[PDB]
């Protein structure tokens, strides 16, 4: 039950963080 | 990475997703498989420690096999339809050194975020049905018994995170190992020792105090005598003879 919710967040954690490691490359 | 990552993700929700509606079936069934083993032990013990008992009495006061065998086809007709129960299953859910390839190919390619997010931690949940089924009939003191050396789990891990390097204190990998033994196979030797065990066999007495120390002098970091699980284990064990005068 636990792994439907957690491995499903990584994705959508995954495209945040692209937008994420975009604006950090961005201010770096 | 992170874009072949995503790629990789989304490929393992729908991998996971077979895996968890299968599941949605199979979680009650394996507290149904458990308690059946346990029952099973428990109609062993409640028919052998009241007639072994009157033949330990007479013969005490001397000097003062059919139902086992009746018992073991059961226990290996609960034990291969628990693997028939996850016979329906591929075999990358439950081979450990497939999961484990997975996660070091993880870690060898994000090792910070591998470490920072504890994704380490994901890997005793996964196991834990798993652990559950492989140790489900599982009593190292019977005489067709497999040793805990001759399973995926400890196999595969018995040397994992053991690096090179100075062991952090929060190294996930140096983590995992104290993590799956003492919290997973401490609780699981406990249920085993206090529902399974038959106390009155001389044989297995004789392998109850060698495997207690075995495991402790392979683990002296984890399993010590400050630990509070293996402390647990250790009363459970005088408690567990404790029970069988009482029944």
């Amino acid at each position: 039950p636990e792994l439907e919710h957690n491995l499903q967040l990584l994705i959508d954690l995954t495209e945040q963080e692209i937008i994420q490691n975009d604006r950090q490359l961005q201010y770096e | 990475g992170i874009g072949e990552r995503y790629k990789f993700l989304q490929e393992m929700r729908g991998y996971v997703q077979d895996l968890l509606e299968c599941f949605s079936e199979k979680v009650p069934l394996i507290n149904e498989l458990e308690s059946a083993i346990h029952q099973l032990y428990k109609q062993r013990a409640s028919r052998l420690v009241q007639r072994r008992q009157d033949d330990i009495k007479d013969e005490s006061s001397e000097f003062s096999s059919t139902d086992i065998t009746n018992f073991n086809l059961e226990k290996d007709r609960i034990s291969k339809e628990s693997g028939k129960v996850f016979e329906d299953v591929l075999e990358s859910f439950y081979s450990i050194d497939c999961i484990k390839s997975q996660f070091e190919a993880w870690r060898s390619k994000y090792y910070t975020s591998y470490k920072d997010a504890y994704i380490g931690l994901c890997l005793p949940k996964l196991f834990n049905p798993l652990i559950r089924l492989q140790l489900l009939t599982w009593t190292p003191l019977e005489a067709k018994c497999r040793d805990f050396e001759n399973m995926l789990w400890f196999e595969s891990l018995l040397f994992y995170g053991c690096e090179e390097r100075e062991q952090e204190k929060d190294d996930v990998d140096v983590a995992l190992l104290p993590t799956i033994v003492e919290k997973v196979i401490l609780p699981k030797l406990t249920v085993i020792a206090e529902n399974m065990w038959d106390p009155f066999s001389t044989t297995q007495t004789s392998r109850m105090v060698g495997i207690t120390l075995k495991l402790i002098n392979g683990y002296p970091s984890v399993v010590n005598a400050e630990n509070k699980n293996t402390q647990v284990y250790l009363k459970a064990l005088l408690l567990r003879m404790r029970r069988t005068l009482d029944d």
